[PDB]
Order: structure tokens, then C-alpha cells, then sequence
């Protein structure tokens, strides 16, 4: 994830801080209760007054394990194990408060750090906070064997309909949320266009493709992760919708199949799709 | 919350022939299962390690009737979903310490376990309006935060 | 846009501080440069190839004061930010198809601007309230998406 450069950034950043981690790991815990109040939901057990010792002592544990990270940034899936463990099976924080804290943590930096907070250095800056909250949410739920023989169970069934279910998924997340047209404007999105079959088919092709290269998806779609990347450039918020809407699909087509448990094998491989398809974006 | 004549026909028609317990049941496992994280919540139920465990668990089934039913009765005022879900919100919020983020995925497990019921008969229009009901519901549940 | 005049007060204190043609280059370039998807709607801009060519180009200095403008001039119409938006709203999404989650992405750029820019003075509870306002402005230029 993160370039030589990147890693050159961090570490000049970071060693900066230097010995006031402690105190900003606080400011920055702080800041994201007052600005995100949905977070503390998760501290109820603390006083979490202004200057709380509670508060104080996390900020230092927190800003410790970003330190351990920066030291072994060439490493960080075995540098932060324990947290990982720690994070996904007691703690159980819901992934999306990981960048309200990397939001907090930047603002934090930038009002500390005037001489250091570049462009350049914020984009880093970015990059490794989304790569440290990736690392803390990868054991949440990466495709375990009973996963990929649910996914290859459920796709073979679609089998020759892997098109028009394509269609409909695509239609199905034009009409649910509506932002997603906005990537479309040359196309005709009445219902039964036929732009929008061809471009529902392409893509289901793609994911059996996936299917079918299921151990080695990186190299499989390394085409299409640059076309999106560089050309597209769609939002990755939008993969997630689309997901959600081949779900949909193949839940309605697939009374006998789509089981609680083929249901989260799926879901768990369209994420993997999309963290491919977005992984050159930066 | 505002729909059209044609959302709020769709959702309310569809409604009527949802078995609240049966689905409530079907859409809180799905939700324990595919997202296993919200098990923090339900320590106090028992075993809840396999997906065939959580879908026949007694206290998840129970807990998803009143989970729905509470919804059921949110579809009856579309109007005012703020004002019907307020004494739950601020619940959830200073009681039960629930992260409003946990009303969106379940709003989208019940889509699919929707979905999943009723086929072809869960329509594209259909769903989107489902969607609209289903994040006014969580905005609703998630108002009283503080 | 509902905030508390102690909120009001200092979300308009610290912008009486501000530059604005500089903070605007400032956050619309560093959006570029930190999501540089978003580079998309600017192929027309020139050479966009470093970061300091960004930080460096005419034209997105240009329309980084234009945005901030309406920014600004939006910040004295907190009570009706939907109002005020409405007619950007439609242009931005009939003719300029710009995906809303930009909006969130420049506001928390922004965010990111005004701490740099103003250090220590930047407090947490003056977060808070720009938090509320970029996240409102947002939502008032998405609200006319169809
Ligand atoms: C950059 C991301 C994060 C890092 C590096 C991190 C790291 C840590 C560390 C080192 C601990 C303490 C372990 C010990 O006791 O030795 C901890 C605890 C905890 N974390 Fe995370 N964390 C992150 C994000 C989050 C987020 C986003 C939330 C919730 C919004 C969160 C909530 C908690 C909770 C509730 C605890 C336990 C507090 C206690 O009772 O002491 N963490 N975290
Ligand atoms: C599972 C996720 C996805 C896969 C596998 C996928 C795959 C593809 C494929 C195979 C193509 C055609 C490339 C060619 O012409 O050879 C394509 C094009 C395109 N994709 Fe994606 N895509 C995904 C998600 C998305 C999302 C979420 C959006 C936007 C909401 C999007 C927007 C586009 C656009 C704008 C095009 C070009 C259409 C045209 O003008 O022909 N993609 N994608
Ligand atoms: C459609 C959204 C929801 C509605 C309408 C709803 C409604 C309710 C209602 C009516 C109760 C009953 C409490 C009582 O009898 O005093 C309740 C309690 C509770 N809910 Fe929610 N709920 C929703 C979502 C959620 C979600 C997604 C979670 C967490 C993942 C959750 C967790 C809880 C917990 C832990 C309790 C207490 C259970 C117990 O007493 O053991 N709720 N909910
Ligand atoms: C604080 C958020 C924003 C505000 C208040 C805002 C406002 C404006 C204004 C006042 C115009 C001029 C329209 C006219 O001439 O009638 C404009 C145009 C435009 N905006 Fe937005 N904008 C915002 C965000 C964005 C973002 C984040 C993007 C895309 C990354 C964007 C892309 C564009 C483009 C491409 C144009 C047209 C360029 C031209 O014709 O020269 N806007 N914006």
C-alpha cells in the first residue's frame, strides 16, 4: 500500500512528534468524541471529561501501537497482531469509526506540525492511517476454503444467467441510490436499456473471471483495477452499493441457495473484489 | 419522511404480507452471521459461534420479533419517523450504548431478507423504496444521539 | 442548519481570519493531491502530474477561490442551507455529475486546512462546529440529487 516516498514521510513525520505521541494521541481521541459523539459509544465505562487520566492513558497506548507501526511500516500485519486479534474478536468497533480517528489524528498533526504538514506529507499521512485501520479490521470476518466453496456453489448456479442478474443488479443500484448515475451521464438508463445489459454482462463476466481466479484475484483484475484507478476514477463509497445490490440479486434468484451462511461468504468476497479494484487508486 | 403515492403503495402493499416473526428472526441472525461484530451487543444469548447456532437461537428469534414489530409500527406513521422512534433513540443511545452504524446494516440484511422471500416479486422500484424507509428509520433511530 | 449561537459565534469568529482565494487554492488543491481521483472532473486544468504542480496550477487556484466563495457566502445562511444550495445542487448534478461524496472529501479537507492554518487556535469544540457546518453544506448540495 504504502511507496519507499510514503514510508520516507511518515517516518520524517512522525519522528517529529517524537515525544509528544502521548498528548496528541489524547488531543486526537478527544477531538473525535466531540466531533463524532457516536464513538463514545464504545467508551461508556470511561470518564471522559477533558484531561481524564482514562483518556490520557489510552491516547499514549494508542499513539505507542502508531509508533510500533511506523518502526515496522515494511511489516505492519505482524507488528499489530495482538491489536488485530484484540480489535476483532473482543473490542468489536465497527470499521467505519477507524476514519473518524484517522480524520482526528490528521487534524491533530496539521495544527501541531506547520513546518512538516505538506501536501504531500498529508496524502502519506492518509495512506498509512487507512493502511494501520486495514491491518486492525483484517480478522473482522482473507477467503477461508468454506468461503470459496460457497461462492463457487453460488456462482455456478447463476451460471448462464450471470448476465441479465448483472442487469438487474445495476438497475437495481441506479434506482436505490441515485448518486451512482452520476458516473453514466452518456448512458440511457430507462429500464431494458441495452447500454445497461452490456455494461451489467461485462461486469458479471469480470466476477466470474474472479471466481474462477479466486486465489489469485490481484493479477486476474490488475486490468481493470488500473482502468478504474487512473480512467474512471469512481469513489470507492460506490463499490460498496453495488455490492449490496448484487446481494439483492442473487438473494431474489436464489430462494434454495442464498443460506445465512453462503449469504456471508458472498458478501465477504464482493468486499475482496473491491478492495482490488480500488487498491491502485493512491 | 416523504415517499411518492407509488413508494409508499409499494412498501405498505409488500408489508401486509411480511410474517413479522418469521422475518425479524431471519433478518437479526442474518445480521449476527454476516456481520459478526454486532455480536458484542448479545453476549447474554447464549451460543452464538456458528451460523447454525445464531438462526436457532430462542433469544435471537424472540429478539428480532420485537425488533420488527417495533419497525412494523414505524410503517404506520412514514410521516413522522423522528417523532415515533425518539424515546427508542435516546434508549439506544444512553442504555443500550448502540453505534447508530449498526441501524444501517440491518436496515440492508432486511432488504436482502426481503429479497430472499418474497423473488421477483421484490421489484428494482420496490426496493428503492425500501431503501428510502429503511434509512429514515435509522436517521430516525439515530437523532437522539448526543 | 440547526447549531447553537456559541457554535455560530465561533464558526464566524475564526472565518473573519480567513484568506479566502489562498485557503481555497489551499483545500482544492490538497484534495487533488490526497484523493486524486478526484482529478477527474479537471482534466482541463493542465498539468496536474506532482504534487507541487497541483499546488502550483492557475486554474485550480481559480476555481478553489470560486468554491470557497459560495462556501463563504453560504456561511451567512447557516439557518437555511438547503435554500441557499438548492440551484447549485441541480447544476452540480445535471450538468456537472459530480459524485456528493466529493463534498465530504473537500469539507474534510477543508477541516484539515483550517488547522494548519490556524494551530492551537483550532480548537476541539471549534472542530466540532466546523464538523457540523462542512457536513450540513454538504448535505444541502446533495439534497437535490435524483
Ligand atoms: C489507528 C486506530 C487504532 C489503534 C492503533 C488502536 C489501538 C488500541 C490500543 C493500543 C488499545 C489498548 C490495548 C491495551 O489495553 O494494551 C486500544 C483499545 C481500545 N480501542 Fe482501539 N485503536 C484504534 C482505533 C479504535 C477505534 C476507531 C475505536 C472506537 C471508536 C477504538 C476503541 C477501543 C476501545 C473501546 C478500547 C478499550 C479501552 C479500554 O477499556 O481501555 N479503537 N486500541
Ligand atoms: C464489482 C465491482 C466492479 C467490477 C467488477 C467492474 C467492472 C467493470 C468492467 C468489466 C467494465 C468494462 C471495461 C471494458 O470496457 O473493458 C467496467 C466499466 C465501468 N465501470 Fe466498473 N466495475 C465495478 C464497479 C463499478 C462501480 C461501483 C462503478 C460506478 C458506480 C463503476 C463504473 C464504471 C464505469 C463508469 C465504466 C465505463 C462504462 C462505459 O462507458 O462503457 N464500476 N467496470
Ligand atoms: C430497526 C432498528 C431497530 C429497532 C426498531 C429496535 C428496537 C428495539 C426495541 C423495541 C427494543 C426492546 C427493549 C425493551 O423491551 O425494553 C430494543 C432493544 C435492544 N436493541 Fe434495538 N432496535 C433496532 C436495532 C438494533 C440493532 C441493529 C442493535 C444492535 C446490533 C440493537 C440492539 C438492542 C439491544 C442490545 C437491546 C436490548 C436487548 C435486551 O434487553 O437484552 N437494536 N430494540
Ligand atoms: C464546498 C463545495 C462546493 C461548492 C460550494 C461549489 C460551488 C461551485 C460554484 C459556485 C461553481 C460555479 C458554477 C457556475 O459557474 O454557475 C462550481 C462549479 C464546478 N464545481 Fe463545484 N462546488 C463545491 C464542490 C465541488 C467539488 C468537490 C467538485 C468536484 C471535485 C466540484 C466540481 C465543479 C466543477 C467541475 C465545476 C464547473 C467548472 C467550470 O465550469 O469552470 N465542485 N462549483
Amino acid at each position: 500500500m504504502l511507496s519507499p516516498a510514503d514510508k520516507t514521510n511518515v517516518k520524517a513525520a512522525w519522528g517529529k512528534v517524537g515525544a509528544h505521541a502521548g498528548e496528541y494521541g489524547a488531543e486526537a481521541w478527544e477531538r473525535m468524541f466531540l466531533s463524532f459523539p457516536t464513538t463514545k459509544t464504545y467508551f461508556p465505562h470511561f470518564d471522559l471529561s477533558h484531561g481524564s487520566a482514562q483518556v490520557k492513558g489510552h491516547g499514549k497506548k494508542v499513539a505507542d501501537a502508531l509508533t510500533n507501526a511506523v518502526a515496522h511500516v515494511d511489516d505492519m500485519p505482524n507488528a499489530l497482531s495482538a491489536l488485530s486479534d484484540l480489535h476483532a474478536h473482543k473490542l468489536r468497533v465497527d470499521p467505519v469509526n477507524f476514519k473518524l480517528l484517522s480524520h482526528c489524528l490528521l487534524v491533530t498533526l496539521a495544527a501541531h506540525l506547520p513546518a512538516e504538514f505538506t501536501p504531500a506529507v498529508h496524502a502519506s499521512l492518509d495512506k498509512f492511517l487507512a493502511s494501520v485501520s486495514t491491518v486492525l479490521t483484517s480478522k473482522y470476518r482473507v477467503l477461508s476454503p468454506a468461503d470459496k466453496t460457497n461462492v463457487k456453489a453460488a456462482w455456478g448456479k447463476v451460471g448462464a444467467h450471470a448476465g441479465e442478474y448483472g442487469a438487474e443488479a445495476w438497475e437495481r443500484m441506479f434506482l436505490s441510490f441515485p448518486t451512482t448515475k452520476t458516473y453514466f451521464p452518456h448512458f440511457d438508463l430507462s429500464h431494458g436499456s441495452a447500454q445497461v445489459k452490456g455494461h451489467g454482462k461485462k461486469v458479471a463476466d469480470a466476477l466470474t473471471n474472479a471466481v474462477a481466479h479466486v486465489d489469485d484475484m490481484p493479477n486476474a483484475l490488475s486490468a481493470l483495477s488500473d482502468l478504474h484507478a487512473h480512467k474512471l476514477r469512481v469513489d470507492p463509497v460506490n463499490f460498496k452499493l453495488l455490492s449490496h445490490c448484487l446481494l439483492v440479486t442473487l438473494a431474489a434468484h436464489l430462494p434454495a441457495e442464498f443460506t445465512p451462511a453462503v449469504h456471508a461468504s458472498l458478501d465477504k468476497f464482493l468486499a475482496s473484489v473491491s478492495t482490488v479494484l480500488t487498491s491502485k487508486y493512491r | 419522511m416523504h415517499l411518492t403515492p407509488e413508494e409508499k403503495s409499494a412498501v405498505t402493499a409488500l408489508w401486509g404480507k411480511v410474517n413479522v416473526d418469521e422475518v425479524g428472526g431471519e433478518a437479526l441472525g442474518r445480521l449476527l452471521v454476516v456481520y459478526p461484530w454486532t455480536q458484542r451487543f448479545f453476549e447474554s444469548f447464549g451460543d452464538l459461534s456458528t451460523p447454525d447456532a445464531v438462526m436457532g437461537n430462542p433469544k435471537v428469534k424472540a429478539h428480532g420479533k420485537k425488533v420488527l414489530g417495533a419497525f412494523s409500527d414505524g410503517l404506520a406513521h412514514l410521516d413522522n419517523l423522528k417523532g415515533t422512534f425518539a424515546t427508542l433513540s435516546e434508549l439506544h443511545c444512553d442504555k443500550l450504548h448502540v453505534d447508530p452504524e449498526n441501524f444501517r446494516l440491518l436496515g440492508n440484511v432486511l432488504v436482502c431478507v426481503l429479497a430472499h422471500h418474497f423473488g421477483k416479486e421484490f421489484t428494482p422500484p420496490v426496493q428503492a423504496a425500501y431503501q428510502k424507509v429503511v434509512a429514515g428509520v435509522a436517521n430516525a433511530l439515530a437523532h437522539k444521539y448526543h
